């Protein structure tokens, strides 16, 4: 097991935040079975948006990143995703998917 | 003497162009740019467009030239990887299917048969709709079925890191593409990319 | 005055460099320290015979991190062998910065001149030595009190007039108008000429040892097949270029990237190959058997 | 002299007695034979360095082919800057005597790019073609007295002055274009002092005696 | 194991073996095949050619009369390359550099 | 206290059959060396 | 012997401190240079003899040797800002015969 | 204790340092100098980085009779271990010139120090041989066939150099040789192959009069030496057999693209045999307008 927590994952420095979650599915395939808890997501489960402020692709930058993982020519697994979010239609709907 | 300049250790910069044939414009990915003399009996043809190249580490000069092929972003991924869906995913899908053997199948079996009709080849392939339509799914159908070079990047494997990182990654995946022609270059997403505003 | 007043040439011997390449490098990334042995024979020519380094500090190069426990006993130790001489200087390396002395170093140098008034400093580069040319220069301080007094021509006086630079700005400032640079050359005996010179005990004995022939094929092969493409490459370079002016027309049709020079250049280097090839095959079948 | 100069370690001594051999062995031809073919052979520079001048004033005078062929060798084929130089300039003292031919024997020396031996090409032409000028020497130098390197400067300006000595203008223009590029230097100070310790002493080479040597 | 190792010739006919052993030709085929197993032989045969081509002798004690065998050999050889040199010094005269 | 530090790369790439493009963890690509101590059947890329 | 004395004063040749690309952002009449490096900030810096600040004009890219920023040539090149925002839009040209009709 | 010093690679520093410390004790007319190895061990290649002197006094009434001093080797070691603390005792050099057998006494007191079995490093001062100044040896214990019980004896070690980085390139300053076993251009290989050959001739003459002074001058037989010669007929090659055929087929073949590559630069060297012919037309052309011009020439300086 891990884990993440929604907001521990997300960091200042860009490309920083892409390269925890792309190199904690890889933690995933040695160190597999694995169960990934991602916990009261709601951080990154924003929308397209960016008529806001910076921060919203911040968000687009490492959202991106999940979906080739997911489903990409990276294939998973034995690796499994349970997610805990405490209102699901915050979500962007490529998160429902 | 002149060969124990030519050898190790070096630091990769990358060419830009040139004001010269024995002075060229560098950009090392130390984040500095270097106006730097070359050698001479080194071979110019590909140096000259942009390509990756071996400069000295302490004085900072062009003493030796690297091939395009090697220092590669990511290698093919697609004769190190074979697709891992094919055409028996597919049943449906076939209104897209008469745009796509068109568009990647038909100049890589021969490019010339645009020509010689003289029509002037589309471009590229902007696959849109929701993630779930099985748009990622007809590009490793037709892929396995082709059987051409493929190449496996994403944003985040363009993505800064450190300075200057992110416009080389850029450049290295089409010269790779290139030198092993045809070649499909295959980005998944570019939502992150590009942003309208 | 009534004297040469000039900075000895240092002469390293051929033990000492290596010496001081191998102490230093081990150290790199961290600045490291030590003693130059040597004798004092003219008013200008100081042959540095041994070194020894004082050992690692955890603020490295200090006129702190000099112990006069480590420097005076191991002093003893030569002494019971009798190759013990006097202190003819230190060396200490700036791996991080060109050759020049640091501003902690001048200080350093201070209380050494005053020890003995013919001490050097010489800073080592053995990260510069990674290059087939060794990065290693020496410098000797000119008082303060000196250059008021303007008795820098003094130093200059009987020399060749040939000294050594690093960089420019910052660097040569400090070289030149507060320190003095001189030469350095190298010596040794014919003995020792002979022992450098020697290889293995089948070194001497290595063109008997021929090569396993499939990779003798592979030279064969490779050298044929490249030479097709410059040859093609020949041949487009020759079909226009007659036209005026020199330069233009080999800016034009490929006559500079040489095809020319490199076919006849890969030629004759597969070609001395072969012929020795040839040459041991036919010795060593017949020679043995 | 032979046993002493490896018993000193003054570098001063082991020079100066290097030469002192070659002094005393003036005029000696056949009977210093013995002595070139051993102080050629050391491996040390300095006894090589008077070596080469035991020929040249062994030899002084003579038109003898195997006394300037033993200098031409040493000149390419010793891998010691110093000890090329040595032997380039001693040319001059063996061909005193005919110095129409030697602008050609280091037209090749002239060529080359060390400084040590364009340095003693400069000079061997100075010692040899002195008197009354020769056109084919003067030719030889210009690229000499233009060069780069400073040591290769000084000695030529030098050489020249032998050369042309006491000629005017009014005989020769060639002459107060050569002392006019002397002047230049004199004034220039963005040059090392290398160049204008060659161009004072060579510009009063000139002018020597109160013009009348 | 004598025989092949006294010789300067590895090649023998089956008919000098059968001779010397007092066998068959049938046996000399088994006892070739047991040096082979045992290892104090190794070696291919030829039932064809008739040979029995040994390539490899075990090394063992060596004795007064071995020694004198083993060192005739090596004057031949040093001999051959003697005269063989001089013809090598003669020839490429020029350079020697 | 007299054993130096090692800098971490990854193998990018293989050049030819003793040179190596390295990516460091500085972030600048190198080209390097080999020691007999690894093989060429030991390094294989995203090795560390 | 001009080949031989060309490899050895390559040697020399190739052996740099670092000889930068800076842009000149504007001239100051002290006689001096404001160059902003193309990487690194901007820094006010002296010319040689072979150049002066009428020589030198704004968005025109130099040359620096870099231990004090010592503005060395010209460079061959220019920048300019409008074509930069014209061909990452990317649009030809055309005659009238090419709209006609 | 073990054997694991199967290659010696020793540092070019310590050679030439051997040399400085047996002139600086000044040890001549068969006078002998000891002083202690410090280097890595508990590897294949033992590594000797350095060298230090021992005061030893060695006597002229024996060999058997020595002095060495005990007490200071530590004092040498704990300095040295200050500035690296890689280095401990992995033996001891000899000065040679050659081996001796009141050498072993002096081993088995090294043997105390070490905890790697103590390498005998003849390190020669008399350089002799164009190969090696160096022999190696290391003290084993044996039993033997002969009927020798408990033998200590001391075997050969193959000697290499090897040297770091920063070692190495601190010879090429020194030196600028070319040396005369350099495997470099054409002529230097017709030099080397000549050498190499001459080099094997001169051995294994030593060999043929080494066995007549076993078998009439009654020195020992020894079952490591005849073994190793009997290798020598056991692997030697043989012509006239198919793999003779095969190396004349390959060395046609070699031929063959030396004779193609022969061709091939005819080509261009008559490329250039034209080209000296086509400029020397132009400036033909150029030299008849340059004799009017040279009139003029002529013409100023007799004018003024
Ligand atoms: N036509 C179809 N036949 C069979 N299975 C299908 C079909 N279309 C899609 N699928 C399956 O649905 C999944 C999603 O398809 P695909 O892998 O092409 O990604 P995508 O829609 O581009 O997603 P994103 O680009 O956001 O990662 C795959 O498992 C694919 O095999
Ligand atoms: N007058 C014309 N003659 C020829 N081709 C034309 C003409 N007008 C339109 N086209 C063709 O139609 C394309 C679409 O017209 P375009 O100039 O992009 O349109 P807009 O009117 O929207 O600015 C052109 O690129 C060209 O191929
Ligand atoms: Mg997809």
């Amino acid at each position: 097991f891990i884990f993440s927590p929604a907001s521990g994952i997300v960091d200042k420095y860009i490309g920083e935040s892409a390269r925890i979650i792309r190199e904690m599915f890889a933690y995933a395939k040695e160190h597999e079975p694995c169960i990934i808890f991602m916990d009261e997501v709601d951080a990154i489960g924003g929308r397209r948006f960016s008529e806001g402020t910076s921060a919203d692709r911040e968000i687009q930058r490492t959202l991106m990143e999940l979906l080739t993982q997911m489903d990409g020519f990276d294939n998973l697994g034995q690796t499994k995703i349970i997610m805990a979010t405490n209102r699901p239609d915050t979500l962007d709907p490529a998160l429902l998917r | 003497e002149v060969k124990r300049i030519q050898s190790v250790p070096l630091v990769i910069g990358q060419f830009l162009e040139p004001i010269d044939q024995n002075t060229g414009i560098v950009s090392s990915t130390t984040g500095m740019s270097y106006v730097v003399r070359i050698l001479s009996t080194l071979d110019r043809e590909l140096l000259k467009p942009s390509m990756s190249v071996a400069l000295h580490r302490h004085s900072n000069a062009l003493v030796d030239i690297l091939p395009p092929d090697s220092d590669s972003s990511i290698s093919v991924m697609g004769e190190n990887e074979k697709p891992d869906v094919t055409y028996a995913d597919v049943g449906g899908l076939d209104m897209q299917k008469q745009e796509i053997r068109e568009a990647v199948e038909l100049p890589l079996v021969q490019a010339d048969l645009y020509e010689q009709i003289g029509i002037d080849p589309p471009r590229g392939v902007l696959l849109y709709g929701p993630p779930g339509t099985g748009k990622t799914m007809l590009v490793k159908a037709v892929a396995n079925s082709t059987k051409a070079a493929f190449i496996r990047v994403n944003g985040s494997e363009f993505v800064h890191k450190y300075l200057g990182e992110g416009p080389r990654m850029v450049r290295d995946v089409f010269r790779l593409a290139r030198e092993n022609a045809p070649s499909i270059i295959f980005i998944d997403e570019v939502d992150s990319i590009a942003t309208k505003r | 005055t009534g004297r040469d007043d000039t900075k000895e040439t240092v002469y390293i011997s051929s033990i000492a460099l290596l010496k001081m390449l191998k102490h230093g490098r081990a150290g790199v990334p961290m600045e490291v320290m030590g003693l130059m042995l040597g004798e004092f024979v003219d008013d200008y020519t100081v042959n540095v015979v041994d070194v020894f380094a004082m050992p690692q500090s955890g603020t490295g190069v200090s006129v702190e991190a000099v112990d006069d426990v480590f420097q005076a006993k191991m002093m003893d130790m030569l002494k019971q062998t009798g190759r013990d001489q006097m202190v003819v200087g230190w060396y200490h390396s700036h791996p991080g910065f060109g050759c020049w002395l640091s501003s902690v170093d001048v200080n350093t140098q201070k209380s050494f001149e005053q020890l003995n008034s013919r001490a050097v400093a010489v800073v080592v580069d053995p990260i510069q030595s990674v290059k087939g040319k060794v990065v290693i220069d020496a410098f000797r301080l000119i008082d303060t009190g000196a250059l008021i007094n303007n008795l820098e021509p003094r130093q200059t006086t009987s020399n060749t007039g040939l000294l050594n630079k690093a960089n420019i700005q910052a660097l040569i400032h400090g070289l030149n108008r507060h320190y003095y640079s001189l030469n350095i050359d190298y010596h040794k005996t014919a003995k020792e000429t002979k022992m450098l010179m020697n290889l293995h005990k089948e070194q001497w004995q290595s063109g008997l040892k021929m090569y396993d022939y499939e990779e003798k094929e592979e030279s064969n092969l490779a050298a044929t097949k490249s030479m097709v493409k410059i040859a093609e490459q020949y041949s487009k370079r020759i079909e226009e270029e007659k036209e005026l002016t020199e330069e233009e027309l080999k800016t034009r049709y490929v006559g500079r990237q040489d095809p020319k020079k490199h076919l006849s250049e890969t030629a004759d280097e597969t070609l001395e190959n072969n012929i020795v090839s040839v040459l041991t095959a036919g010795v060593n079948s017949v020679a043995i058997k | 002299m032979f046993t002493y100069s490896q018993e000193t370690q003054h570098g001063n001594i082991t020079r100066g007695l290097a030469v002192g051999l070659a002094l005393i062995n003036y005029g000696r031809q056949e009977l210093a034979d013995d002595l070139i073919t051993k102080m050629l052979a050391s491996d040390e520079s300095l006894l090589r360095y008077g070596g080469a001048f035991t020929i040249a004033l062994a030899y002084a005078g003579t038109g003898n082919n195997s006394a300037v062929k033993r200098l031409l060798h040493v000149a390419v084929s010793d891998s010691n800057d110093d000890v090329r130089r040595a032997a380039v300039i001693a040319l001059g003292f063996v061909l005193l005597r005919d110095y129409t031919t030697v602008p050609r024997i280091v037209q090749l020396l002239s060529k080359s790019h060390n400084a040590h031996v364009r340095c003693g090409t400069a000079f061997a032409l100075g010692i040899a073609c002195a008197g009354k000028g020769l056109q084919s020497a003067i030719d030889v130098l210009d690229p000499l007295t233009k060069d780069p390197v400073d040591f290769v400067r000084q000695a030529a300006m030098i050489a020249l002055s032998m050369i042309l000595i006491q000629q005017t203008e009014k005989l020769n223009p060639q002459v107060a274009d050569i002392n006019k590029n002397f002047l230049s230097v004199i004034t220039n100070k963005h040059q090392e002092g290398l160049a204008k310790f060659g161009a004072c002493v060579a510009q009063g080479i000139m002018n020597a005696g109160g013009r009348n040597v | 194991i004598e025989t092949v190792f006294v010789k300067n010739i590895r090649m023998l006919s089956f008919e000098d073996i059968s001779k010397a052993t007092h066998l068959p030709k049938d046996n000399v085929e088994h006892l070739v095949m047991r040096a082979i197993s045992l290892g104090l032989l190794k070696g291919s045969i030829d039932q064809v050619n008739e040979l029995v081509t040994i390539s490899w002798v075990q090394p063992r004690i060596i004795s007064g009369d071995q020694i004198t065998k083993m060192k005739d050999r090596l004057v031949e050889w040093n001999d051959q390359v003697e005269k063989l040199g001089k013809k090598m010094e003669a020839r490429g005269q020029s350079i020697w550099v | 206290l007299q054993s130096i530090g090692q800098l971490i790369g990854e193998v990018m790439k293989e050049l030819s059959e003793e040179k190596y493009i390295v990516k460091a963890s500085s972030g600048p690509r190198y080209i390097v060396g080999v020691r007999n101590s690894v093989d060429r059947s030991k390094l294989k890329k995203g090795v560390r | 012997n001009d080949k031989v004395r060309f490899i050895k004063d390559e040697l020399r040749l190739l052996q740099e401190p670092g000889s930068y690309v800076g842009e000149v952002i504007k001239i100051v009449s002290d006689k001096k240079v404001l160059v902003k490096v193309q990487p690194e900030g901007k820094y006010i810096v002296d010319v040689a003899k072979d150049i002066n600040v009428k020589d030198l004009k704004a968005s025109q890219r130099v040359c620096l040797r870099s231990d004090s920023y010592m503005l060395h040539k010209v460079l061959e090149n220019k920048a300019d800002p409008l074509v930069s925002l014209m061909m990452v839009e990317k649009v030809p040209d055309s005659t009238y015969d090419m709209v006609g009709g | 204790m073990s054997l694991q010093h199967e290659k010696v690679t020793i540092a070019p520093l310590v050679l030439l340092s051997a040399l400085d410390h047996y002139e600086r004790t000044q040890t001549k007319e068969n006078k002998r100098c000891v002083g202690v190895i410090l280097g890595d061990a508990n590897s294949s290649t033992i590594r000797v980085t350095n060298s230090f002197a021992l005061p030893f006094e060695e006597d002229e009434k024996n060999s058997d009779v020595w002095f060495l001093d005990h007490n200071y080797i530590e004092n040498m070691n704990e300095m040295c271990k200050k500035i690296n603390a890689k280095e401990k005792l992995i033996g001891w050099y000899h000065s040679g010139p050659k081996l001796r057998a009141s050498d072993l006494k002096i081993n088995e007191l090294f043997k105390k120090y070490t905890q790697n079995n103590p390498l005998l490093l003849i390190v020669d001062v008399k350089q002799q041989g164009v190969g090696l100044p160096t022999d190696a040896y290391v003290a084993i214990e044996q039993v033997k066939d002969d009927g020798t019980s408990t033998e200590k004896t001391f075997l050969h070690l193959p000697c290499t150099i090897e040297a770091e980085e920063a070692e190495e390139i601190g010879v090429e300053h020194l030196l600028r040789d070319v040396r005369d076993q350099a495997a470099g251009g054409l002529s230097i290989r017709l030099t080397n192959q000549l050498k190499s050959l001459k080099g094997l001739q001169s051995k294994l003459k030593d060999v043929v009069e080494y066995l007549d002074k076993v078998i009439n001058k009654e020195l020992p037989i020894n079952h490591t030496i005849l073994g190793k010669l009997q290798d020598v007929f056991n692997l030697l090659p043989n012509l006239g057999t198919p793999d003779d055929d095969e190396i004349d087929v390959e060395n046609h073949d070699r031929i063959n693209i030396s004779n193609n590559l022969q061709k091939a630069l005819t080509v261009k060297t008559n490329d250039e045999l034209m080209v000296i012919y086509i400029s020397n037309l132009v400036r033909s052309i150029i030299a008849f307008d340059d004799l009017i011009e040279n009139k003029i020439q002529n013409k100023k300086i007799q004018e003024q």
